[PDB]
């Protein structure tokens, strides 16, 4: 709805922390596995808020 | 989420009041009509005094 409202940056937040969801639980065929296992990724479970 | 909504379903935000255009007052004035007189019947002329 039109109702809801947020920034920029909060909608970038949002889109790439669903990116990165996707991409890791491994929906998203051709997925970089290679690169799916990086600090960050294995961190994710502090690194998604 | 989509609705903006609580858990329950409570809008999120309050709906307005929107108060209404409310009634107006009514108004009657005066009406007038113009006449002329009758034809003056000549008098038939007795003998008194």
């Amino acid at each position: 709805s039109s109702a809801i409202k947020t920034t920029r940056l909060a909608e970038a937040i949002a889109g790439i922390q669903l990116y990165i969801n996707r991409a890791l639980n491994r929906i998203e065929p051709n997925a970089r596995a290679d690169v799916s296992t990086r600090q960050f990724f294995t961190d994710w479970t502090v690194n998604n808020r | 989420l989509r609705h903006n909504l609580s858990i329950d379903g409570q809008p999120l935000s309050l709906a307005i009041y929107a108060e209404p255009t409310d009634p107006k007052a009514l108004l009657t004035s005066m009406v007038q009509a113009s006449q002329g007189g009758s034809a003056v019947l000549p008098g038939t002329l007795s003998l008194y005094r």
